[PDB]
């Protein structure tokens, strides 16, 4: 048992009736002094270290060559000038076991935290030494955290793709299904999560070439995708992860959900494929009135109307489909389907729930397409256009496949530094650079949509940590007030940076003219409503920072109308799973799951108290399972009104909650504007 | 007053050997001397034989003659445990630790071992002597069954417990502890049924039944001594095991409502260390 | 060739009555007509009474006469399921749906019922006629057992499956489906044991055993038709129930390695919705 | 029960201790008069029938447009003039249940045997009325039977491909694996069986982009392919069938073989994928000497030498691989592997055995490539070149896949009509037409190889039937003498027809100049040896037929040298299972499995005596399981010496035979020049 592990395990040894939280600083100090300083490869100077790293195929020389060595040395000195110290053992452990560069034999540490931050900043700056120093200050202050792919792989020759979220539209044809399998394997090989929309595939029992009862439905394609994701396991260290989304009005919806039942037969079970369901307002209306609903065979609709079922407005087309004899449909119980969804989410946490009308009533790019499905983390909500993959020697009709590179603001550190605007703009610039440097060679629609849309995802983390470290209950009205003001400011400054980038580069995203940004319909609520804090306590937290007013939003609206917007999508709140430890921040905007996180690494167990946890703020670090999920829904809906994409929203349920409680939580989320529901976690 | 609680206890104790992974014992087994491995195999083989007959014959035959559907359900469950769970678990242990030839040899050894054949002859003879509607023949078989459950298994149980208590063969030991936990409740239950029959008798008849029980115990005991020496002399433990079987003989007598017969002795402390869905209503869609 | 495989399938299907909450059935039970409630009660009592014979006599008597330790263990497990699981499950369903006085009256009625008694006593008669070391009498009893497990229960199972397929009495229907799934495997297993005996016979003896099986099937089938009309005419279902009986009779015959007796028929869709290594010697390479 | 079925069941009812074989003629007559005539649609004339079939999307109008209706009427009269009668109930039942065209509801019969024959002949003639009449005479005389795909689909609008056997090379890359899955799905969608060569895939535990132990091996690709074939199961009318071949020296050979173990875990077990093993003479030599053998990692060999392991000569490169430190290899026991193959074949009949050196010591196109694997039936042996499928927007290096269209000579009918030359030449013409009219637009290598190599497979059937009806034992030396003479004549006339086609079209197959036909090495044994019957009884069977001599073979050799050859491959004896009933013949060249075949169709059991079976020829209709497999191997080797491709060779084993007997049979077949062994059938 190592000394640092012994010190960390002393956290739970209560002394004087209170946890010994100070043992974590001792634990991290001992961890460093006894493992990291010993196992760190020694270089005489930065020049020798950089030459060794570049020569040994560690660092790409393309990005480093853009700077004179004096500039690189200055950036590295800027990174080390802060004297950054990890405040807890878990943060340093996570960094030096997941992200710190290690020799090919994985026995020595080539990168410190400062070295990794400096390399990432140099990669971001793209030759701008002052920009690189600004990035170094942003990341060393831990105001902005690049996503795990960008942070880990940036500047590395062996690096994989800096983007990790991929959404693919699958067309209803064998050629398209084969291409989807190939692209899913190609993207998983790169380590990115791949989400597929199966709503266009015809249901089981549909005809292929005037041959009836030939189609196998979406479950056969799901088995193919599950096998493909299992094969492309990314060395096996992280098993291949894929998500399939199906509209609730698809015929195969019941079979689609049955793949996640434990009682399901093994020939139907899909082990490695997450499933999400897209629920239009029509289904909720049908269940509310207890009316009998119908699930439609997609190919009959496509033949009758020449357009896909999921390409149409179900709230306008459901009655026409029901009344159309040429459309094939079978009756279902919408309330029975909702209860089945709740039961499945309780048993396995699946499927993800996407409220299509909640997403598309605020979607700015409905002209390009409506948001038909989400990603593997349930927070990516963008317009997609399906591709037409034809026969060999036939030209393909490449559509738009969704992808975004992620970054997270550290709310606590952004508020402590009073640098919301600067942090947001620098994060937007870094995300734009990552997007511009991405080129996927086996996903034509992904690459085309990356070039055309320039979609980025700027999330946030440490909301609960910041609130608890400030004497604010997560469920309290003041917490929602702060979230409203902060995320309104984030949206304002991200829109301002997008417009400024469009002005500087002279280009907007493809089909920007038809977006709600161009027509000004996006800014209606911001020019009509004031989002300043309504509580004095919350308003004081923003002291020293300028909170945009309706006049500021009017000016920004005029500026956007003049110059346009560079990004079709800017904000999405991803889970931010493992990089939160490095930042010593709570995960995303969700409430903390546990006050002290007990985990076993190797054969020694480690304890991770929530950042800033102490006796004074112990009660404010309320666990999610003890929280009223209605208040969590209220907070997420408050945040979501300023996020153009979705928010990964996990439901934390007690074992005593029935399926009716889960159904009520989902119905309240739909009522409150929640776009997606990620997971049903039960204590 | 008791069958329902025994029913609940028996069904809540349900287990299968496959729940316990045995590959963890591979090294502590490899490390034992040839004498130790030999005694261990033979001990478990003797146990397998006892459970084979308790499951095939003893429990089903007692079930047949005992009145009441709930009493029969408990006895049927106990019978299933004997041959479908207990006897089979020993083969799981054998198949993990030993090569096929050693397994074949130990089963051949049970067939030719005179003490194991004698104890089977005596116990099964009493089971097969039960006469319909004859409560005395039934009592005699229940005494035999209690002696099998609470006394005879223990010359065998000693050794897995002795190792478990030293932190050796702990996965096999976990199986054995589950078997022992079952036999303890089986011995109590059958003991209570035997006492029911005994309590119906005249004082003169009771005196004869005590004579039967004590004579049978002594006869089984003398045979078990020879069996114990035969198995344990090569590992140096015969005297210790003898103390253990006397201890458990007293427990068997107590299960039958009789006073202890052997004086108390200190048992090896190692062996002691070895021991929901609801529907959505209309109001759920409004807030 | 088959006992260990059936052992596995049997033990992995283990379940307990307590796992299914029954009270929510009262929400559909209250909406059935008197004839529906009457038929359900009578069918349920029929199944209960027949299954008790199988637990107390049918399975234990076959386990007694079959040779082989592993077969005896599987058979013991099946007997346990009848007595400890199925019997408690039927009782639980009854206690949930009817008050004590109604249960006692239904059982009094079904106990006196001519068609239920005819089949119950025919089966029990064959179990009582098994003679020690006579494989012919054992085979005849196995045929009777397969007919009960795979055929006679199904005139009864029809109704709970019919409700279960409609969304009515879902909790008790789930229980019945688990019971039925056990009886299916019981029928297949006992069928394989019967075929083993059948295959040891001469051609003349085989023809004689086939005649026995078909004659017995005919007697039971003609009584099933009467039993069916007696229970199901009042709810208008007898035609469809008769198709279900014949379909299950064919399955029972196939379990005994015999050809189907009845032409293939489609079943009610509501009920369907409810439902030698040797080594090379260095000369094999030269020619 | 149908009256005809009752008449047929009277076959087994012994009368005077003899089977009532005459009851089958009554059974077929009753079947016709009571079902076929009743359910046959009525058309006033042939013109009306043709119009109805064309307009109702039953026939392809293009091929029928090449003939004036007078010529079509003449062809149909030629087909009908024969007054062909099915000799048994099973022949007519099989035809009218599998191949006879039925209305879209499958209720009425639109085609008789004459109609199907005439349509096939008109499709073959490609606008030639005299050629169409010749084809009609050939088929109605039943001297030639086009393969089931051609016979069923020729001239039909809603038809699958006329070629049903495809062989795919798979390159060691993710792009190639995904393309292989897509091509397999596309080809199974067409109804053809797909065989894939997995010997170029690297073994489990190999590095993917300088990261070690990243490869899943051939078993992961096998799971992918098995799921792909299960998905593309021909609309459920026929489960997708595929075969995977692995060289015995591949490291994954034991894992590859274990996929067919019954005890295999469901994760590794492959259910619908047939497996074959390619055994070079080196492996047999190692097993014979009991020397320790090595299985190699293909990617290490490729990196060390720049070529694939299966692209190199194992007999020469085995020692170099063993002595190369940069080549990774695993020690194995060759005799243990042989015994494992024998036991796996006894338990499941797998794997197929391809003796690589037996195939290639006589292979005429080794300059194009060695033969590396076989098809799903183990009778296709052609040179293939692996394709290089690159990233999207890059150019693919299209190689050569394998596909041949099959046809079978009816040996009994050909010998009775004394028309070996005419039948062989007409069958060659029809197979050439089928190959020319075939174009797969989703398998670039298959299409390119079909266009370049022009490979056809001309098989034979009714060998055992013809021999038994002539009082010759299948295992007798006289039977082998007849097979030698007959197949020598077949090869001679197929070569002559190929040369004539090359002269007429002024074009040979790609890379013909390097073939053994061009250099004359092919004809060495034919110009130096005589193949006329050595038995007077067999020599009499050929009376009225010219048996080519050494002078004839020299003249043919000179003719080929002057004009070349049109077909790279011409002859392959496929199993020919379904159409054997229609032809009233024994399947392929194999001995009969049972004198009378008991089948169940619905609830009615049908009895099929072996064609021509009677009391006087009962002894000659010896069942295969009772024959000496050594004599069957001798027969197949006698036939195989005149077949350029392989012969689908099934082994018929008694349950008493040990794995040693199966191994001895395999070793004798390898000794006797057998190329492939199809199935190990046990009784
Ligand atoms: N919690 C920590 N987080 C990050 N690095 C640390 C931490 N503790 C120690 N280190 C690294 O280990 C070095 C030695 O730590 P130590 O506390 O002994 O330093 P010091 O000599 O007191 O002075 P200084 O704190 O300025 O380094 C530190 O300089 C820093 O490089
Ligand atoms: C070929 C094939 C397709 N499918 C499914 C997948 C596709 O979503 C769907 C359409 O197949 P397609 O490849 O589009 O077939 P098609 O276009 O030639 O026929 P059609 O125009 O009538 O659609 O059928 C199967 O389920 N099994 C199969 O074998
Ligand atoms: C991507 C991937 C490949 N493979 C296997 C299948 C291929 O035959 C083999 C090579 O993959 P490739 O697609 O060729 O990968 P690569 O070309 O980038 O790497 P290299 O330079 O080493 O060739 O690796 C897996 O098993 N799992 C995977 O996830
Ligand atoms: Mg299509
Ligand atoms: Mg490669
Ligand atoms: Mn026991
Ligand atoms: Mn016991
Ligand atoms: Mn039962
Ligand atoms: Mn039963």
């Amino acid at each position: 048992v190592p000394k640092w592990i012994q010190l960390n395990n002393e956290i739970m040894i209560q002394k004087d009736g209170k946890f010994q939280f100070d043992k974590d600083k001792e634990a991290v100090h001992s961890y460093f002094v006894d493992y990291i300083n010993q196992n760190t490869v020694f270089f005489h100077n930065l020049k020798e270290k950089l030459d060794y790293l570049v020569e040994n195929q560690y660092y790409e020389e393309e990005f480093l060559s853009l700077y004179s060595f004096e500039d690189i040395k200055e950036v590295f000195k800027t990174a080390y000038a802060k004297k950054f110290r990890f405040p807890s053992f878990m943060s340093a452990f996570k960094f030096y076991n997941d992200y710190a560069l290690k020799t090919n034999d994985k026995k020595k540490i080539l990168e410190r935290y400062e070295d990794r931050i400096s390399i990432v900043a140099l990669f971001f700056a793209n030759g701008d030494t002052e920009k690189a120093k600004e990035y170094v200050n942003l990341m060393i202050n831990q105001e902005y955290q690049p996503s795990t792919p960008t942070f880990l792989n940036a500047g590395r020759k062996r690096r994989g793709e800096l983007v990790s979220c991929f959404l693919l539209e699958v067309n209803d044809s064998l050629n398209d299904i084969s291409r989807a399998i190939d692209i899913s394997m190609q993207l998983s090989k790169l380590g990115g999560g791949v989400s597929l929309n199966l709503s266009k595939l015809r249901a089981k029992g549909e005809a292929i070439k005037d041959v009836e009862n030939a189609t196998k439905g979406v479950v056969g394609v799901m088995k193919l995708l599950d096998n493909a994701f299992r094969y492309a396991d990314q060395m096996g260290q992280r098993q291949g992860s894929g998500a399939a989304y199906l509209n609730i009005f698809h015929r195969d919806i019941n079979d689609f959900l049955d793949t996640k039942k434990i009682s399901a037969d093994e020939d139907v079970r899909v082990k490695t494929l997450s499933i999400g369901v897209v629920i239009p307002d029509k289904f909720v209306e049908l269940a509310r009135e207890d009316k009998a609903a119908y699930v439609f065979y997609p190919h009959t609709i496509y033949k009758e109307y020449g357009q896909h079922m999921d390409e149409m407005d179900m709230n306008e087309m459901y009655d026409k489909f029901v009344d159309n004899p040429r459309v094939k449909k079978e009756k279902i119980n919408p309330r029975k389907l909702l209860e089945k969804l709740a039961m499945l989410r309780s048993e396995s946490g699946y499927p993800y729930i996407m409220f299509q009308d909640n997403v598309n009533k605020v979607h700015a790019n409905n002209h390009i397409s409506k948001v038909k499905f989400s990603n593997l983390c349930s927070e990516v909500l963008q317009a997609s256009q399906v591709s037409s993959y034809t026969d060999y020697d036939e030209e393909d009709e490449i559509g738009l496949d969704i992808s975004c590179n992620l970054g997270s603001l550290n709310i606590l550190n952004v508020m402590e530094h009073k640098s919301i605007e600067k942090t947001v703009k620098l994060a937007t610039d870094s995300l734009t650079h990552v997007s511009e440097t991405t080129d996927i060679r086996n996903a034509p629609a992904v690459r085309r949509a990356n070039k055309a849309m320039k979609s980025i995802g700027l999330g946030a983390m440490n909301l609960h940590g910041y609130l608890a470290q400030n004497g604010i209950a997560y469920e309290s009205p003041e917490a929602r007030d702060f979230a409203n003001t902060f995320f309104m400011m984030v949206n304002f400054y991200s829109i301002q940076r997008s417009a400024e980038i469009a002005k500087e580069k002279g280009e907007t995203f493809d089909q920007y003219e038809g977006s709600t940004y161009a027509t000004g319909e996006y800014f209606d609520k911001y020019v009509s409503t004031d989002f300043s804090p309504k509580y004095e306590k919350i308003a004081n937290l923003f002291e020293g920072m300028h909170i945009p007013t309706t006049e500021d939003w009017k000016k920004l609206k005029a500026f956007v109308a003049e110059h346009g917007m560079y990004h079709s999508y800017r904000l999405c709140i991803a889970p931010t799973g493992s990089i939160s430890y490095v930042q010593s921040s709570t995960a995303s905007v969700m409430p903390i799951m546990e006050r002290i996180e007990e985990r076993t690494y190797g054969n020694s167990k480690t304890y991770y108290p929530m950042p800033g946890l102490a006796s004074n703020n112990w009660f404010f670090y309320k666990e999610a399972y003890d929280m009223d999920m209605f208040k969590v829904v209220d907070m997420i809906a408050t945040i979501q009104q300023h996020i153009d994409q979705g928010i990964s929203f996990t439901l934390f349920l007690k074992d005593t909650m029935t399926t009716r409680d889960l159904n009520r939580i989902d119905l309240y989320a739909h009522h409150r504007g929640i776009k997606t529901i990620y997971y049903a976690r039960t204590k | 007053d008791f069958t329902q609680m025994f029913y609940n206890q028996n069904v809540k104790q349900f287990w299968l050997p496959e729940e316990i992974a045995l590959n963890g014992d591979l090294l502590t087994w490899k490390y034992l001397g040839k004498n130790e491995q030999d005694t261990y195999m033979k001990v478990l083989a003797g146990l397998t034989l006892l459970d084979t007959e308790q499951g095939n014959t003893g429990m089903p035959i007692v079930a047949e003659h005992v009145d009441g559907h709930q009493r029969k359900a408990v006895l049927n469950f106990m019978a299933m445990m004997e041959n479908a769970v207990h006897a089979k678990s020993y083969s799981n242990i054998f198949m993990t630790l030993a090569p096929t030839e050693t397994i074949n040899e130990v089963f051949e050894w049970v067939k030719q071992n005179k003490y194991l054949q004698k104890k089977a002859q005596m116990i099964v003879g009493l089971y097969k002597a039960i006469q319909k509607d004859d409560e005395i023949s039934l009592f005699k078989a229940m005494v035999a069954s209690v002696y099998l459950e609470s006394f005879l298994f223990y010359s065998g149980f000693y050794y897995p417990l002795y190792f478990y208590g030293q932190g050796k063969l702990m996965q096999s030991g976990e199986i054995i502890n589950l078997i022992l936990r079952d036999e303890a409740i089986h011995g109590v239950y059958v003991g209570l049924l035997a006492q029911e029959i005994y309590n119906k008798q005249t004082e003169e008849k009771k005196a004869e039944l005590r004579e039967f029980a004590i004579d049978l115990l002594n006869q089984l005991y003398e045979n078990e001594l020879e069996y114990t020496e035969d198995l344990y002399d090569q590992v140096g433990l015969s005297h210790d095991v003898k103390k253990f079987i006397r201890y458990n003989a007293n427990k068997a007598l107590m299960n039958l409502g009789f006073d202890p017969y052997f004086e108390e002795e200190d048992i090896n402390p190692i062996v002691l260390n070895g021991l929901t869905v609801e529907p959505l209503k209309d109001d759920d869609f409004y807030f």
